[PDB]
């Protein structure tokens, strides 16, 4: 007989709720299958005679219905229904269960270690000698503990967990809870008894079967902080390790909450597909985002490293002890590890400097929202995996910078708070977007803000506000409008925000709010100012425009002193600015005056704002047809960091920002013959030169003196001849770059053909065609050998975007326009292709805009 | 996680 499934919705009957599993897995890492036996307690809140659960390819092999014990305990066989396209299963029993009468369902199932790096999924790694091992483990996020074992797998059914493992003698296992004994079951077999957690979702349940060494600490909570790794690889922990541990000590003392499991273990996990991920006592890393190396595997590793920690380890409290009720708050949960991130980090280690790196995602979060495709932080979510892959990360960075515009906003006390709170009254149980909000406003400052209503406006709406203040004597008039800076079309709506809105005047030091509320409003100061300047800080998600004579006062302030405002403050007004200049609510005039501050400025953040404005500017340039103004820009922009560049050491010294910094300015000045940078580049590629490269060369400068080393044929035949026998990706692609940057255009044909072979070439393409010298040269090439490259290269991925692209980003002229248009005719190709026209026509219109102001500008001085 |  055939069985309708009874059940035709996509979210589990709310009326049968588990309260404990009983896990036991029995997995072989060399068959690569796994059988197991799991025990759900459940309680039905209804009458009914079928309880529907997930599981998905997993083969069912019986299924019971157990109830009470002694002399009473009965049991019932359940029959089985399999609905896969919903990944659900139903059990039938033949009467109809009681309701709060305690039931224990028992399934029996099997399957196979997934390839597919979701669920309970093989991963594989090469010792030192050759020898290839395998070990499993669980990526369950976002829904897919319904592969290792049947279950309500949605995060509002907490239960606890009971999880017993299956191993050889040569594994070694470990999961959320430590290990409470170990009982040899059979002769090469032995099972590993977990502890039994918390009250928990299912979806950070974890376990490890693996070979790894470990090495633990101790915290003042006596929580034990072990991180665990592949045998060789494992004296590589200690950093994560001491990282760990300052940060566990950080949130337990900052949300006043103790860390509520028993220990937690960082796993380094070999070809790991996910970055990381926060299982409850057990979270899993990539190998490179938790391992460090002595001989530094990257400038930024060893901070990626202690933000990856600080945000894994938020998530202990935040996340799985207080969890969403359903997928579509998820995004708050990434917002807050994220903005914990930032808050822990500029504690735990200052001298990383995190504030420069959350600062500029912020901005990146805003660029992508002023365009009309984009979307709201809070969406619906219908289906957990169909809208898990619509949601982008820049959504997460947007609900960070949202919240720290809040922290600000209210006391950054009154915010630890409102999450202290939050936390304490709903630990162990599940909250929905408002819950957070609810526990902000119930705190007292040591008016009542209303956090709910004003937060609803920056989650539910689409993009940010533009804020324009006009200042009429003691009156301070404040207008908000949808920022939108797609050029195409009038499309106008009428979105409003309660805007944060916080100041500073010439008078008063102290920072003031006012809550936006409306289109308009007015705010009235004790005395007139010398000048006024909003958002305080840079953290809250608008940009402010100032009428009439506003944004003059502030370029006299920073042209002045300068250290008026913080440098964050300096940073956003160089950034609103040309973002103004964008929308042609401010001259390029206006832009180009204020940047002139930068002569004095120190800081790397508004530095950072100058050269992402300016540096594109004279990108452009460098394809037009007069260099009469190009080489005057140049000029300018070399004058401006004249001092800048001087003050900066031939060392790898300070932060991941300072190095960056360092690079970018050594290289600028050198490849624009900048006397004292090119002849002290010349003496380093001498001497690196003379030893055939024994010498150690710090890696921030090597750029500078391999770009000037690429000039005369002298050091270009030896880069060359360096480059051939270098794999390493310091080592080559520097040297690549290097050779690119050359003005033998001989050298340039010969690489481009070379490298066609694979000699590698798509860098090698863009970056060549990115030269000034032979610019079109790389154009030309690709038209002439398309074919045979798009046969190459296939489609997908980046190389194909990245070299056509890259060849037409920066073209001034209509001619060339014209020369795009008629090629890719005759011919995600046509998204790449229309995206790139797209571009190269609002390079035209950019031009047509700005190249004549611009040219007088560069006359005055 | 991504942080992004
Ligand atoms: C996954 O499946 C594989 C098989 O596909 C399975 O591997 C086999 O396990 C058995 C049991 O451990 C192994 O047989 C043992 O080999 C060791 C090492 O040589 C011997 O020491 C053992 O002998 C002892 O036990 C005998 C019987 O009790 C005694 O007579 C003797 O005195 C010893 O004390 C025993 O022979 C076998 O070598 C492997 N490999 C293969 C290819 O069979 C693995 O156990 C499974 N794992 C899980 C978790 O299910
Ligand atoms: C894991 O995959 C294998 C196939 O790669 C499955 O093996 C099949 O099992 C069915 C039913 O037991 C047989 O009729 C097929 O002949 C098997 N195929 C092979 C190639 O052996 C196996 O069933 C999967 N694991 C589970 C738990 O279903
Ligand atoms: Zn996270």
């Amino acid at each position: 007989d055939g069985t309708p499934f009874p059940w035709n919705k996509i979210r589990l009957p709310e009326y049968v709720i588990p309260v404990h599993y009983d896990l036991l897995i029995h997995a072989n890492l060399t068959t690569l299958t796994f059988w197991g036996t799991t025990k759900v307690e459940i309680t039905a809140s209804q009458p009914t005679s079928t309880i529907i659960l997930h599981s998905h390819h997993l083969q069912i092999s019986r299924a019971t219905l157990r109830k009470g014990a002694g002399e009473r305990l009965s049991e019932e066989p359940l029959q089985v229904l399999e609905h896969p396209r919903q990944e659900q299963i139903a059990l039938l029993a033949p009467e109809p269960l009681l309701v709060g009468l305690p039931y224990t369902v028992v399934i029996h199932y099997a399957g196979n270690l997934s390839e597919t790096f979701h669920g309970f999924y093989k991963s594989t790694y090469r010792t030192k000698e050759g020898e290839l091992r395998i070990l499993a483990s669980t990526q369950f996020e976002p829904t897919a503990a319904r592969m290792a074992f049947p279950c309500f797998d949605e995060p509002a059914f907490k239960a606890s967990f009971s999880i017993k493992i299956r191993r050889e003698p040569r594994h070694l296992a470990i999961s959320n809870m430590p290990l409470v004994k170990s009982v040899t079951v059979a002769e090469g077999l032995i099972e590993d008894h977990f502890d039994v957690t918390v009250k928990m979702s299912t979806y950070l349940v974890a376990f490890i079967i693996s070979d790894f060494e470990s090495v633990s600490k101790i915290t003042k909570s006596g929580v034990k902080v072990s991180v665990y790794a592949v045998p060789d690889k494992i004296n590589q922990a200690d950093y994560a390790l001491d990282a760990a541990v300052t940060l566990l000590e950080f949130y337990e003392d900052y949300f006043s909450i103790p860390y509520p499991l028993p220990k937690q273990d960082l796993a380094a996990i070999p070809d790991f597909q996910s970055g990381a991920m926060e299982n409850w006592g057990l979270t899993t890393y990539r190998e490179s985002a938790l391992l460090f190396d002595a001989e530094k595997s990257s400038a930024s590793s060893k901070l990626d490293i202690t933000m990856t920690v600080a945000h894994e380890l938020a998530h202990q409290w935040f996340g799985n002890l207080v969890t969403m009720e359903w997928w579509n708050d998820l995004w708050l949960n990434e917002g807050f590890a994220k903005f914990m991130e930032f808050v822990s980090v500029s504690v735990t280690h200052p001298e990383l400097k995190v504030g420069d790196y959350f600062f500029g995602k912020c901005f990146d979060a805003m660029e992508v929202d002023a365009l009309n495709s984009s979307h709201p932080v809070s969406t619906p979510v219908e289906n957990p995996a169909q809208i898990r892959e619509m949601f982008d990360d820049v959504s997460y960075d947007k609900g960070a910078c949202i919240l720290n515009m809040l922290r600000e906003y209210l006391s950054a006390d009154a915010f630890k708070s409102g999450i202290v709170q939050y936390l304490q009254k709903h630990s162990y149980k599940n909250t929905k977007n408002e819950d957070l909000w609810d526990s902000m406003a119930s705190i007292c400052p040591t008016e009542r803000v209303d956090v709910k209503t004003m937060m609803n406006t920056w989650t539910l709406q689409r993009g940010f506000p533009l804020i324009t203040i006009t200042v009429r004597g003691r009156n301070v008039h404040m207008k908000q409008e949808h920022y939108m800076k797609g050029s195409d079309g009038a499309p106008d709506t009428g979105y409003l925000w309660h805007v944060p809105l916080t100041f500073i005047t010439s008078k008063s030091d102290m920072v003031h709010r006012f809550l936006l509320k409306t289109k308009t409003d007015v705010l009235i100061l004790p005395e007139e100012v010398e000048w006024i300047k909003f958002n305080v800080g840079m953290n809250g998600y608008y940009i402010v425009h100032y009428e009439d004579d506003g944004w003059d006062s502030l370029t006299g302030l920073l042209k002045g002193t300068h250290t008026a405002v913080s440098s964050n403050d300096r940073a956003s007004l160089i950034n609103n600015a040309f973002q103004l200049v964008s929308i042609g609510k401010l001259s390029i005039e206006k832009a180009l005056d204020l940047s002139l501050y930068l002569k004095h400025e120190t800081e790397i953040m508004p530095v950072f704002q100058g050269l992402n404005e300016l540096i594109p500017m004279y990108k452009l340039m460098e394809k037009r047809d007069m260099n009469e103004v190009e080489t005057q820009f140049k000029a300018f922009l070399i004058r401006l960091l004249r001092d800048l560049i001087d003050k900066q050491t031939w060392t790898d010294e300070g932060s991941v920002s300072e190095r960056m910094l360092r690079s970018e300015l050594l290289l600028l000045a050198c490849v624009h013959n900048y006397q004292p940078c090119v002849q002290r580049a010349e003496g380093y590629f001498r001497k690196w030169k003379e030893s055939n490269g024994n010498l150690s060369l710090p890696v921030d400068v090597t750029l500078a003196v391999f770009a000037v080393g690429a000039q005369s044929t002298e050091g270009w035949d030896f880069l060359y001849s360096k480059y051939q026998f270098s794999l390493s990706s310091t080592e080559k692609s520097q040297i690549e770059f290097a050779l690119c940057r050359t003005q033998n255009k001989e050298k340039l044909q010969w690489l481009l053909d070379e490298s066609f072979k694979g000699d590698e070439f798509p860098q090698i393409l863009t970056l060549i065609g990115r030269n000034p010298v032979g610019y079109p040269l790389a154009w030309q090439f690709l038209r002439k050998n398309w074919n045979k490259l798009v046969q190459k290269f296939e489609l997908g991925s980046s190389s194909i975007a990245h070299m056509v692209m890259g060849t037409t980003n920066q073209f001034s002229t209509r001619t060339r326009l014209e020369e795009v248009k008629g090629f890719f005719s005759s011919l995600s190709q046509l998204r790449c292709v229309q995206q790139t026209i797209e571009t190269i026509e609002e390079n035209i219109g950019w031009m047509d805009k700005n190249f004549d102001k611009i040219r007088v500008w560069l006359q005055s001085e | 996680x991504t942080f992004p």
